[PDB]
C-alpha cells in the first residue's frame, strides 16, 4: 500500500489545489480587514498578543507561506491517513 | 454610621438595617453593579472567581478521592464489586448512640460509615486506579493543582498580569485554543491514558509512573500508527468470557468499534471509549483551527455573522451586529454556556443510564439513581439560569439600535407570538394530559380499567425498532435485516449494539408503553410551560402593557406598586422565580419517571409499571407510598437502621419545603409590624435593653423573601426526594 | 473582694487577651475532648460498634457488604 | 540580520539589542518589555542548566558509570533520595533566591553576591551570543537525549554509534518502529 | 539589616526598632504595638525557660540519669500533688512579682530587683544575645521533645546515632521523614512567592485576612 | 504513615477535626466576620 506513496500524494495534491487552484479564492475569502477591521487598538502586552505580530514573508510568487502550507499539507495528510486507515480494514461498507 | 462590609456598595455601607447584610450577601458577584466598577476590572475579577472556582472543584475532587482512599473500602471493592457496597467517607458524630454506630457499620468498615451513591468508585476502578496509594497520589495532585489555579487567580490580578480587556474580548484565539487544546488535546491525551494504563489495568497488567514508559500498549508498538495500518489496533479485542481486571480473556486490541456492553460489567467497553476520544480529539483539534489568529489563515466570526443573511428578508438583516451583542455582554455569552451545559449535562445523564460507561455500574441501583437524578436537577437549575441570564442581557446589555433589524430584534418584535403559542402548548398539554391520567383514575375507581385512554407511543416505539428493537415488529431500519443501514454496521458497532439494545434486562432503549406515552407528555407540557414561564420573563424583560419602562428598573426589583391594577411579580427576576418551581416539578416528574421504570426493572416486575404509570392512584400507591415503607421505618419506636439518615433527611426537606412556604405564601408588611413589636418589647425590657443592635431590625425585602421561599423549597424538595430516592434504592438493593 | 476581683481580670480586662483566652481554652477543650474527653466521657463513637454491625445486609433483595 | 526565515521582516519588539536575535517570535511572546527581560535570563538560565546537564549526561556516558543517565535516580547512594531532596532543596533555594536577588537589581546574571559574576574577564556581546547560542542547541540537545530515550532505548553517544554503523537502519524511522524489540 | 530569607522585605510594624528584628511576622500576630511587647517579653521568657530545660537536658542525659520525658514518674522525696502545689503557690507570687514588673518596667525581673542585674551586664549586645540564644534554645527543646518521641533515645543519643551513618539516620528517613522533606521544601519554595508578591506590587503591602490583624482597616 | 503512603491521617484525626470543623473554625468565622460586619467606616 505504500504509505510513503498514500501520504507523498495527499500532501502534494492538496498543496497543488491549494496553490494553483484555491489561492485566488482563499485570498479573497480571507481579505477581512473591512468592516471587520482589527480585533485590537490598543499597545497593552495582551493587545498586541492579537495582532499579527510576523508577517511570514515568502518569495512564492503566489504568496504561499509556511501557513499556507502547514493548513494545505494537515488537509494532504489527514486525507492520505483516511486513505490508509480505512484501506487498513481490508474494505468499505458501501 | 457608614459601615464597612459592603465595600462594593456604598449604598449598602449606609444602610443602617439588617438588609445590608443580606444585600451584600447577595450583591457581592453581581461585580456590574459594583461602585466604581469598570468593564475591564470586571472581566479581570470574572478571570480571578474562575480560577478560584477551579481550585474548589480540583480541591473538592481531591478530597472525594482522599475519603475514598482513607476511610473507604476501594482496595476491598475492587475485589467483589457486585456484593461489597463503597464507602464513602466515615462518621465521627459524638451525637451517635451505639445503635446508631452500630446500623451505620457497613461494607465491611471498622465502624460507622457513609455508603457511596456517587459512583466515583466504578470510574476509578474504570480508569485504572486500583490501590488507596492511586487515589492518595491522585487527591495529592488534585490539591497541588489547586492550589496552582488559586496561585493564578492571585496572579492575573496582580497588575502587570491583569489581562487587557480586549484579551478576553478575543473570540477567535479562545475558542481556537478551547477546541484544540482544551477539548481536544485533553481527549487526546484521556485516550492515552485509557490506552496506556486503563484497558492494560482492565487485563490484569499493572501500569503506572514506574512501569508505563517500558510495557507497550499494543503488541506491534506505533507501527499501525506511522504506517496507517489502523487497524492492527483492532484486531483481538476482549471476549466475552473476559473478567474485568484480569488477563482471563485479555484482548490486545486498544481502539475498537464492539458496540454495545462488556458483559461482565454491563458497561460500554474501554477500547470503544479510547477510540471514542481519539475520534473526538481529532475532531476538535481541526475544529480549533477554524477561526483566525496571528498567523493570516482562519475565519472571523464576525464575517460569518454578518454573511448569514437570508435574502427574501425572512430573517431582516440576519445575524449583522450579533458579534458585537454577544462578545460586548457576559449575560449573553453566559446564557449561551448555560444552556448548552445544562444540555448536555442532561445528555450525561440520560445517556450514563442507558450506555453505563463504568464497569460494574448499572447493578449498583443507588448510584445510577443518584447519578441521574443528581445531573438532572442540576441540570435544570442551569437551563433556568440560562434564561435567568438572557433576561439579564436583555435588561443590562441589550442595545436595541445597534442590534437593528436582526435575529435578536426580530424576536422581540414577535414576542407575542412566542409566548401565546408557548401558551398554547402548555394549555394543551396539561388539559390532556390530566385529563387522560383523570379519565383513567376514574376508570380504575370505577373498576374498569378497559376504558382507559392508553395511547401506545408508536412513534417513539418506531424509533426504538429504527435502532434495531425487535420487539415491536416495525422491522424498518436496524431491526430490518436486509436494509443497507443494518447491513453496513455488521462488521462494526452492530452486533453489540443490537444485543444489548434487545436484552431486556439493560436500560438501553427500555420497553415504553402507554405510561410512557402520558409521563412523556407531562414532561413536555413541563419543558414547554418552564421556558413559557422564563422566555416571557425574557422577552418582557425590557418592558411590557403593564410596565413599559421596566428595564429602567433593573432585572430584580420588588414590584411597581399596588397601582395600574397592581404589579407584584412584574420584574423578570420574578418571572424566573415562577420557573424555578415549575423546573423542579419538571425534574420531579422525569425523576420520578425514571426512578419508577428503574424499579420495576430491578424488581424483575415491569408490569407494575405498565400497569400502574397510566393512572396517578398507581403512582401514589406502588411507587411514592409502597417505597416509602423502609425509609420511614428508618428509626422507629422498635430501633433503627442505617436508613434513620436518610428518614431524618426526608423529614428534613419537608420541613426546609414547608419553613419556603412561609416566605412564599407570607409577604412583608406582616413581619415588619411584628418586628416593629419586637422592637418595642427588647427597648421596653430589663436587663435586656442593657443590649442593644447596631443594625435596626427590618423584615426581608419581597425580592429576598423570594429567594430565601425559593431556596428554602427547592432544598426541601431536593434533599427529600434525594433521602427518598437513596432510601428505596439502598433499602432493597 | 473587689479588689480580689479587679485583679483576677486584670490580664483579659482587654478585648484581645479575653478573646486570646477563649481561643486557647476552646481549642484546647475541643482537642483534649476528641483526644481524651470524648473517651472519657464514654462516647458511642469512641467505642466502636462492639458488633458485626450491618455489614452484610446491604438491601432487603441484595444482601450487600 | 540573518532571520530564522528568508525574506523575513524581523518583528518591531524583536530589535538586535539582545545576545540571540534572529527574529523568532512567531508567537509574539516578548512583546512585552520586562516580560521579555525576564524570558531573557529564563533563556539563559534553562541553556545553563542544559549546557550542564548535556555535559553531565556525555561525561557520565564517555566516563564509565553504571547506570544510564535517565536511570541514575534510581540507585542506590550514600543518601537515599527521601534525604537528598531536601537537601538540595535547602542549597538550591539559598543560591537561587541570591541569584534572584541580584536579578532585581543589576537586572543581570551572578552566582551570589557577584552580578555579574565574570571573574575571569572574558565578557563580551559575541560571548553572550556564544553563550546563548550554545545554550539553544544545549536545550534542543537535552531534549534529544530524552526523547532518543524516551523508554529503555540508547544512550546519547550509543545512539550516534549505532547512527554511524548503519545510517538507514538505524534513525528515528527504524525505532519508531521496530518498539516492541527495544522494550 | 539581614532578614529571615535573603532580600525579604519586613511589614510596617517591624521597623527594626526591636531587638532580633528579622521582619519575620507572616501571620501578622504582632501589628498591635502592646500585642508585640507582651509577645517580646513572652519571647524571652519562654526562651529562658527554653535555655534553662536544654541545659539540665544535656545535663540528665551526659550523666547515668533517667530521660527527661520518664524523669516525671520517678520517685522523689514529695508526693507529686505536694510539688504541684509549693510549685503553684511559688510561681502565683513569682510571676505576680513578675506581671508588676513587666507593667512597670517593661521588661523582666525577680522579684523586687525590677532589672535582675546584680553584676551590671544589661547592655542591649548581652539583650540580643539573650534573644538569639533563646530561639536557638526553644529550637533546641522542641528538637529534643520531637526527637526523643520519635526515637526513645535522648538528645545526644539521637545525635551519636546521626554521627553514625549521617546520610540514613536523620529526619527524611525517620517515621516523620516525607512530612518533613515536603514541609522543608515548601518552606524552600515560599519565599519565592513572598518575594512574587513584593514584585508585582512593588512598595505595596498586602492584609493576609485574619481575624488578629483587623485586616479590614 | 509507616510505610504504605505517608501522609495517613492518624486514628484521632476525625475526633480532633470534627470538632475543630463545626465548633471553633465556624466561632471563629462568625466573630469575625461579625466584627467586621458591625465595623464603622472612619
Ligand atoms: C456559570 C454560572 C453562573 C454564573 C457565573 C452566574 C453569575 C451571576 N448570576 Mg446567575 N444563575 C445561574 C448561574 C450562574 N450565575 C444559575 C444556574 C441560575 C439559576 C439557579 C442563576 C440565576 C440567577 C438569577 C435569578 C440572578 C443571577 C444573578 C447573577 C449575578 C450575581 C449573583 C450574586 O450576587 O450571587 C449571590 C448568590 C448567593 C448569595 C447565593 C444564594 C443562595 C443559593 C440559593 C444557594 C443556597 C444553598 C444553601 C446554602 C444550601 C443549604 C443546604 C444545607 C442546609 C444542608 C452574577 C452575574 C443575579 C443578577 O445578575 O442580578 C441582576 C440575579 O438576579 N443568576
Ligand atoms: C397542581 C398545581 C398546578 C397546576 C394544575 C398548574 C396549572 C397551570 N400552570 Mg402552574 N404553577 C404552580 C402550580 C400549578 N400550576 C405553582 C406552584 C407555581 C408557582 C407560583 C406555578 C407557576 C406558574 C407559571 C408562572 C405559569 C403557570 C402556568 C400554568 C398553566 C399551564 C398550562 C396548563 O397546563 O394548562 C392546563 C390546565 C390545568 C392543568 C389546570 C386546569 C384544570 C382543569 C383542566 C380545568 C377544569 C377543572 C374544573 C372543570 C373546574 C371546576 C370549577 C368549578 C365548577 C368548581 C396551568 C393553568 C403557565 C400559564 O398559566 O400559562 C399558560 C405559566 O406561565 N404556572
Ligand atoms: C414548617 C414550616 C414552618 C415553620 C417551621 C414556621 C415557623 C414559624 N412561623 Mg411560619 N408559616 C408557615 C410555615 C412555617 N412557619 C406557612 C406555610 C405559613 C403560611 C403563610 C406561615 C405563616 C406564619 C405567620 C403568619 C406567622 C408565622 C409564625 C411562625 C413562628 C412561630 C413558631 C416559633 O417561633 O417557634 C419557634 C420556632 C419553630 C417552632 C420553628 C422550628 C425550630 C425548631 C425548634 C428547630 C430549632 C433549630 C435550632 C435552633 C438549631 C439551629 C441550627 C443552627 C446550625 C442554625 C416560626 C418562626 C408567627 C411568628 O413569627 O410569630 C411568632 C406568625 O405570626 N408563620
Ligand atoms: C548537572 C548535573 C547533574 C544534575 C548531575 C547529577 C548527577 N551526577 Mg553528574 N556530572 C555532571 C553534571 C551533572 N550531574 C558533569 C558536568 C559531569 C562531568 C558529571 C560527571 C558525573 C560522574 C562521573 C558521575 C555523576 C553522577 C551523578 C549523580 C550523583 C551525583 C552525586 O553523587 O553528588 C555529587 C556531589 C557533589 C558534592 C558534587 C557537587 C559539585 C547524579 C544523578 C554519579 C552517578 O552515580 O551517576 C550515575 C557519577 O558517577 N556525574
Ligand atoms: C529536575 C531534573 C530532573 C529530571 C529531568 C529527572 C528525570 C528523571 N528522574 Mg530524577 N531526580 C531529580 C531530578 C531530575 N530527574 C532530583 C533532583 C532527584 C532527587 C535526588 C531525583 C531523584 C530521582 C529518583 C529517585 C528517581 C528519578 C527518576 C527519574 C526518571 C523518571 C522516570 C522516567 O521518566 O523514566 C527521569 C529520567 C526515576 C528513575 O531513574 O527511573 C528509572 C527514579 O527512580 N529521579
Ligand atoms: C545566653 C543566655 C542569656 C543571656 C545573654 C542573658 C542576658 C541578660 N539577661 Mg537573661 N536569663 C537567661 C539567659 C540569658 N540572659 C536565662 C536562662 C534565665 C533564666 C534563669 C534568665 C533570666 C533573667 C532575668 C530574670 C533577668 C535577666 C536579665 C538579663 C540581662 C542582664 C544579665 C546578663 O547580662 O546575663 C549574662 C548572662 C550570661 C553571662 C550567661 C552565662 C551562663 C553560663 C551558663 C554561666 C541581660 C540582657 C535581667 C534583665 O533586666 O534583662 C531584661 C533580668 O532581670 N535574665
Ligand atoms: C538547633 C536545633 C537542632 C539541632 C542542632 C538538631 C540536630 C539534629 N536533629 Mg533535630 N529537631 C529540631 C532541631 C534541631 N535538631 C527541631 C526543632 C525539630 C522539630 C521539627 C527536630 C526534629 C528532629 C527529628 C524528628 C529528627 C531530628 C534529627 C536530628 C539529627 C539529624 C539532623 C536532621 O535530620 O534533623 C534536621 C532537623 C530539622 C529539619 C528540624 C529543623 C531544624 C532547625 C531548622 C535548626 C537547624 C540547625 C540550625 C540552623 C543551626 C544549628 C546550630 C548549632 C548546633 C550548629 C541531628 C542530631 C534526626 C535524628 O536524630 O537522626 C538520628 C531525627 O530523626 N530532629
Ligand atoms: C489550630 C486550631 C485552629 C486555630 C485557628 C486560628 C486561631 C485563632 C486564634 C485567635 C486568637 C485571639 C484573637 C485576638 C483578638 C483580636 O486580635 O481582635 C481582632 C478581631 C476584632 O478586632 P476589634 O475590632 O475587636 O479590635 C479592636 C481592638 O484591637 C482595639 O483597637 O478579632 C475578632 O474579630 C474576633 C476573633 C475571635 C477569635 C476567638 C474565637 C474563639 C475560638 C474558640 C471557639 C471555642 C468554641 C467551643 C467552646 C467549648
Ligand atoms: C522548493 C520548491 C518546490 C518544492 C517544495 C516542497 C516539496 C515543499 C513541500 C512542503 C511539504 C511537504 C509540506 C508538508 C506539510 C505537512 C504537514 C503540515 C503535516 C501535518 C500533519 C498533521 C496535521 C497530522 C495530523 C494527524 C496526525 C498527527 C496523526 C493522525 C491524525 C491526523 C492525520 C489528523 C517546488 C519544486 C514546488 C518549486 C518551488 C519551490
Ligand atoms: C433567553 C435568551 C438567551 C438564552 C436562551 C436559551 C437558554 C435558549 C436555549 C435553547 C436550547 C436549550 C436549545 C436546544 C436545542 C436543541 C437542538 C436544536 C437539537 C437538535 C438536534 C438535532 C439536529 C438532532 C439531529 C440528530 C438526531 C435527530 C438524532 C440522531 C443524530 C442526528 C444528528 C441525526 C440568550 C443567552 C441566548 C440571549 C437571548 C435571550
Ligand atoms: C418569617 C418571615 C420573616 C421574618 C424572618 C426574619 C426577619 C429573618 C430571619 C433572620 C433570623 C436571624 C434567622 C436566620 C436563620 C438562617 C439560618 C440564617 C442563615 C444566614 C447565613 C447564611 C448568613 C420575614 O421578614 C418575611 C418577609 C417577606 C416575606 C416573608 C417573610 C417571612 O416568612
Ligand atoms: S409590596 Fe407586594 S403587594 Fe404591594 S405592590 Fe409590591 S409586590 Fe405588590
Amino acid at each position: 500500500l505504500d504509505p510513503q506513496i498514500v501520504i507523498s500524494g495527499s500532501t502534494a495534491a492538496f498543496l497543488a489545489i491549494g496553490r494553483f487552484v484555491f489561492l485566488g479564492y482563499q485570498r479573497r475569502e480571507a481579505n477581512f480587514d473591512s468592516t471587520v477591521g482589527p480585533k485590537t487598538t490598543g499597545a497593552t502586552y495582551f493587545d498586541d498578543l492579537q495582532k499579527n505580530s510576523t508577517i511570514f514573508a515568502t518569495n512564492d510568487p503566489a504568496g504561499f507561506n509556511i501557513i499556507d502550507v502547514a493548513g494545505w499539507g494537515a488537509l494532504g495528510h489527514a486525507v492520505g491517513f483516511a486513505v490508509l486507515a480505512i484501506n487498513s480494514l481490508q474494505g468499505a461498507n458501501l | 454610621a457608614t459601615k464597612l462590609f459592603p465595600k462594593f456598595s456604598q449604598g449598602l455601607a449606609q444602610d443602617p438595617t439588617t438588609r445590608r447584610i443580606w444585600y451584600g450577601l447577595a450583591m457581592a458577584h453581581d461585580f456590574e453593579s459594583h461602585d466604581g466598577m469598570t468593564e475591564e476590572n470586571l472581566y479581570q475579577k470574572i478571570f480571578a472567581s474562575h480560577f478560584g472556582q477551579l481550585s474548589i472543584i480540583f480541591l473538592w475532587t481531591s478530597g472525594n478521592l482522599f475519603h475514598v482512599a482513607w476511610q473507604g473500602n476501594f482496595e476491598q471493592w475492587v475485589t467483589d464489586p457486585v456484593h461489597i457496597r463503597p464507602i464513602a467517607h466515615a462518621i465521627w458524630d459524638p451525637h451517635f448512640g451505639q445503635p446508631a454506630v452500630e446500623a451505620f457499620t457497613r461494607g465491611g468498615a471498622s465502624g460507622p460509615v457513609n455508603i457511596s451513591t456517587s459512583g466515583v468508585y466504578q470510574w476509578w476502578y474504570t480508569i485504572g486506579m486500583r490501590t488507596n496509594q492511586d487515589l492518595y497520589v491522585g487527591s495529592v495532585f488534585l490539591a497541588l493543582v489547586s492550589a496552582i489555579f488559586l496561585f493564578a487567580g492571585w496572579l492575573h490580578l496582580q497588575p502587570n498580569f491583569q489581562p487587557s480587556l480586549s484579551w478576553f474580548k478575543d473570540a477567535e484565539s479562545r475558542l481556537n485554543h478551547h477546541l484544540s487544546g482544551l477539548f481536544g488535546v485533553s481527549s487526546l491525551a484521556w485516550t492515552g491514558h485509557l490506552v496506556h494504563v486503563a484497558i492494560p489495568e482492565s487485563r490484569g497488567q499493572h501500569v503506572g509512573w514506574d512501569n508505563f514508559l517500558s510495557v507497550l500498549p499494543h503488541p506491534q508498538g506505533l507501527t499501525p500508527f506511522f504506517t496507517g495500518n489502523w487497524a492492527a489496533y483492532a484486531q483481538s479485542p476482549d471476549t466475552a468470557s473476559h473478567v474485568f481486571g484480569t488477563a482471563q480473556g485479555s484482548g490486545q486490541a486498544i481502539l475498537t468499534f464492539l458496540g454495545g456492553f462488556h458483559p461482565q460489567t454491563q458497561s460500554l467497553w474501554l477500547t470503544d471509549m479510547a477510540h471514542h476520544h481519539l475520534a473526538i480529539a481529532v475532531i476538535f483539534i481541526v475544529a480549533g483551527h477554524m477561526y483566525r489568529t496571528n498567523f493570516g489563515i482562519g475565519h472571523r466570526m464576525q464575517a460569518i455573522l454578518e454573511a448569514h443573511t437570508p435574502p427574501s428578508g425572512s430573517l431582516g438583516a440576519g445575524h449583522k451586529g450579533l458579534f458585537d451583542t454577544v462578545n460586548n455582554s457576559l449575560h449573553f455569552q453566559l446564557g449561551l454556556a448555560l444552556a448548552s451545559v445544562g444540555t448536555i449535562t442532561s445528555l450525561v445523564a440520560q445517556h450514563m443510564y442507558s450506555l453505563p460507561p463504568y464497569a460494574f455500574q448499572a447493578i449498583d441501583f443507588t448510584t445510577q439513581a443518584a447519578l441521574y437524578t443528581h445531573h438532572q436537577y442540576i441540570a435544570g437549575f442551569i437551563m433556568c439560569g440560562a434564561f435567568a441570564h438572557g433576561a439579564i442581557f436583555f435588561i443590562r446589555d441589550y442595545d436595541p439600535e445597534q442590534n437593528k433589524g436582526n435575529v435578536l430584534a426580530r424576536m422581540l418584535d414577535h414576542k407575542e407570538a412566542l409566548i401565546s403559542h408557548l401558551s398554547w402548548v402548555s394549555l394543551f398539554l396539561g388539559f390532556h394530559t390530566l385529563g387522560l391520567y383523570v379519565h383513567n383514575d376514574v376508570m380504575q375507581a370505577f373498576g374498569t380499567p378497559e376504558k382507559q385512554i392508553l395511547i401506545e407511543p408508536v412513534f417513539a416505539q418506531w424509533i426504538q425498532a429504527a435502532h434495531g428493537k425487535a420487539l415491536y415488529g416495525f422491522d424498518f431500519l436496524l431491526s430490518s435485516k436486509t436494509s443497507a443501514a443494518f447491513a453496513n454496521g455488521q462488521s462494526l458497532w452492530l452486533p453489540g449494539w443490537l444485543d444489548a439494545i434487545n436484552n431486556n434486562q439493560n436500560s438501553l432503549f427500555l420497553t415504553i408503553g402507554p405510561g410512557d406515552f402520558l409521563v412523556h407528555h407531562a414532561i413536555a407540557l413541563g419543558l414547554h410551560t418552564t421556558t413559557l414561564i422564563l422566555v416571557k420573563g425574557a422577552l418582557d424583560a425590557r418592558g411590557s402593557k403593564l410596565m413599559p419602562d421596566k428595564k429602567d428598573f433593573g432585572y430584580s426589583f420588588p414590584c411597581d406598586g399596588p397601582g395600574r391594577g397592581g404589579t407584584c411579580d412584574i420584574s423578570a427576576y420574578d418571572a424566573f422565580y415562577l420557573a424555578v418551581f415549575w423546573m423542579l416539578n419538571t425534574i420531579g416528574w422525569v425523576t420520578f419517571y425514571w426512578h419508577w421504570k428503574h424499579l420495576t426493572l430491578w424488581q424483575g416486575n415491569v408490569a407494575q409499571f405498565d400497569e400502574s404509570s397510566t393512572y396517578l392512584m398507581g403512582w401514589l400507591r406502588d411507587y411514592l407510598w409502597l417505597n416509602s415503607s423502609q425509609l420511614i421505618n428508618g428509626y422507629n419506636p422498635f430501633g433503627m437502621n442505617s436508613l434513620s439518615v436518610w428518614a431524618w433527611t426526608f423529614l428534613f426537606g419537608h420541613l426546609i419545603y414547608a419553613t419556603g412556604f412561609m416566605f412564599l405564601i407570607s409577604w412583608r408588611g406582616y413581619w415588619q409590624e411584628l418586628i416593629e413589636t419586637l422592637v418595642w418589647a427588647h427597648e421596653k425590657t430589663p436587663l435586656a435593653n442593657l443590649v442593644y443592635w447596631k443594625d435596626k431590625p427590618v423584615a426581608l425585602s419581597i425580592v429576598q423573601a423570594r429567594l430565601v421561599g425559593l431556596a428554602h423549597f427547592s432544598v426541601g424538595y431536593i434533599f427529600t426526594y434525594a433521602a427518598f430516592l437513596i432510601a428505596s434504592t439502598s433499602g432493597r438493593f | 473582694q473587689a479588689k480580689f476581683f479587679t485583679q483576677a481580670t486584670d490580664i483579659i480586662s482587654r478585648r484581645e487577651s479575653l478573646r486570646a483566652l477563649v481561643a486557647l481554652s476552646g481549642i484546647a477543650a475541643i482537642v483534649t475532648y476528641g483526644l481524651k474527653g470524648a473517651k472519657d466521657a464514654d462516647l458511642p463513637i469512641t467505642k466502636g460498634p462492639q458488633t458485626t454491625g450491618e455489614n452484610g445486609k446491604g438491601g432487603s433483595v441484595r444482601s450487600r457488604l | 540580520r540573518p532571520t530564522w526565515l528568508p525574506g523575513l521582516n524581523p518583528p518591531a519588539h524583536l530589535k538586535g539589542a539582545l545576545a540571540g536575535d534572529n527574529g523568532f517570535d512567531p508567537l509574539g511572546l516578548g512583546q512585552d518589555e520586562g516580560r521579555l527581560k525576564w524570558y531573557a535570563e529564563a533563556e539563559k538560565t534553562n541553556g545553563r542548566w542544559a549546557m550542564m546537564a548535556v555535559a553531565g549526561i556525555l561525561g557520565q556516558e564517555l566516563l564509565g558509570v553504571t547506570p544510564a543517565w535517565w536511570e541514575a535516580g534510581a540507585k542506590e547512594y550514600d543518601i537515599p533520595a527521601q534525604a537528598l531532596t531536601p537537601i538540595e532543596f535547602i542549597v538550591m533555594g539559598f543560591l537561587e533566591i541570591k541569584r534572584y536577588q541580584g536579578f532585581k537589581q543589576t537586572g543581570t546574571s551572578g552566582f551570589i553576591n557577584s552580578f555579574p559574576f565574570d571573574p575571569a574577564g572574558m565578557n563580551s556581546p559575541s560571548m553572550a551570543t556564544k553563550e546563548v547560542k550554545n545554550g539553544r542547541l544545549a536545550m534542543v540537545a537535552f531534549i534529544g537525549f530524552c526523547v532518543q530515550a524516551l523508554a529503555t532505548r540508547t544512550q546519547p553517544i550509543e545512539g550516534l554509534t549505532a547512527h554511524l554503523a548503519d545510517p538507514f537502519g538505524k534513525n528515528i524511522t527504524y525505532y519508531l518502529t521496530h518498539l516492541p524489540e527495544t522494550l | 539589616r539581614p532578614m529571615w530569607y535573603p532580600g525579604a522585605t519586613a511589614p510596617a510594624h517591624l521597623d527594626g526598632s526591636m531587638l532580633g528584628d528579622y521582619g519575620f511576622d507572616p501571620l501578622r500576630l504582632g501589628v498591635n504595638k502592646d500585642n508585640l511587647k507582651w509577645f517580646r517579653e513572652a519571647e524571652l521568657t519562654n526562651g529562658r525557660w527554653a535555655m534553662a530545660a536544654v541545659v539540665g537536658i544535656l545535663f540528665t542525659d551526659a550523666v547515668g540519669l533517667p530521660k527527661f520525658w520518664t524523669a516525671g514518674a520517678e520517685k522523689y522525696a514529695l508526693d507529686n500533688q505536694t510539688l504541684a502545689l509549693i510549685e503553684v503557690a511559688v510561681f502565683a507570687v513569682l510571676e505576680g512579682k513578675r506581671y508588676e514588673i513587666y507593667k512597670k518596667t517593661g521588661e523582666t525581673g525577680f522579684l523586687s530587683f525590677a532589672p535582675f542585674d546584680p553584676m551590671g551586664m544589661k547592655s542591649e549586645e548581652m539583650k540580643l544575645k539573650e534573644l538569639k540564644n533563646g530561639r536557638l534554645a526553644m529550637l533546641a527543646f522542641l528538637g529534643f521533645c520531637s526527637q526523643a518521641a520519635v526515637y526513645g533515645k535522648g538528645p545526644i543519643e539521637t545525635l551519636q546515632l546521626h554521627l553514625a551513618d549521617p546520610g540514613h539516620n536523620n529526619i527524611y528517613t525517620s517515621s516523620v521523614g516525607p512530612e518533613t522533606a515536603v514541609t522543608v521544601a515548601v518552606l524552600c519554595v515560599l519565599p519565592m512567592i513572598i518575594e512574587a508578591t513584593k514584585t508585582l506590587n512593588p512598595g505595596k503591602e498586602s492584609v493576609p485576612y485574619f481575624p488578629w490583624n483587623e485586616p479590614w482597616n | 504513615a509507616a510505610q504504605g503512603y505517608p501522609f495517613v491521617p492518624p486514628s484521632w484525626a476525625p475526633s480532633v477535626f470534627v470538632p475543630l470543623t463545626g465548633l471553633v473554625l465556624p466561632a471563629i468565622a462568625m466573630a469575625t466576620l461579625f466584627v467586621y460586619i458591625e465595623k464603622e467606616a472612619p
